[PDB]
């Protein structure tokens, strides 16, 4: 993720 | 700089200023635009999905020694924001829909 | 054994990493905090650090660093995996730190 932003992806 | 060329980039324009003008455009699924982010040689794409503009960063790295573009910290990476774009219109990537529209 | 530091900081993963040459495929698995349960994999590439989270979840106990899509028993297999299969990582994993 990024805080702030809707991203979503394998972490 | 070939972004500048693009209708749907709207250079440096705030969060706020991005939604207020995908909902100008009817705050139909897909409908799209690209900005700077406020702090360089990154962007957001903001992107309407069901009735809610999202955000989603673009940060820049470099390699050997060329900048590239990508949205999930390099798993996928792009030249530039048009073939960023481009390969978004057909594959929904990490994205929650296709962009579809441009937000002029 | 090697590869497993216990628990150390980001910052001291990367200072470890970096003082063994910050090669391509330089990596080292360590306890995160918290999550006691979590761990995170330290990869380096293009003489940069990266940090990899590892979750624990049940179906059967498994972890993944991609929510489900790929799973491991334990950490052993993850890293095995990734030594011939790139997986959501960049590069391989060849050199344990």
């Amino acid at each position: 993720w990024f805080e702030g932003y809707d991203n979503t992806f394998p972490c | 700089a070939i972004h500048r060329t693009q209708l749907w980039f709207h250079g440096r324009i705030s969060r706020e200023e991005s939604q207020r003008l995908i909902g100008q455009q009817g705050l139909v699924d897909g409908l799209f635009l690209v900005r700077e982010s406020q702090r360089p040689q990154g962007f957001v794409l903001s992107l309407c999905h069901l009735q809610k503009v999202k955000h989603y960063l673009i940060l820049p790295s470099e390699e050997e020694g060329r900048l590239y573009f990508s949205m999930d910290d390099g798993q996928t990476r792009f030249t530039d924001l048009l073939q960023l774009v481009e390969f978004h219109q057909l594959n929904r990537g990490i994205l929650p829909c296709l962009l579809r529209h441009c937000c002029t």
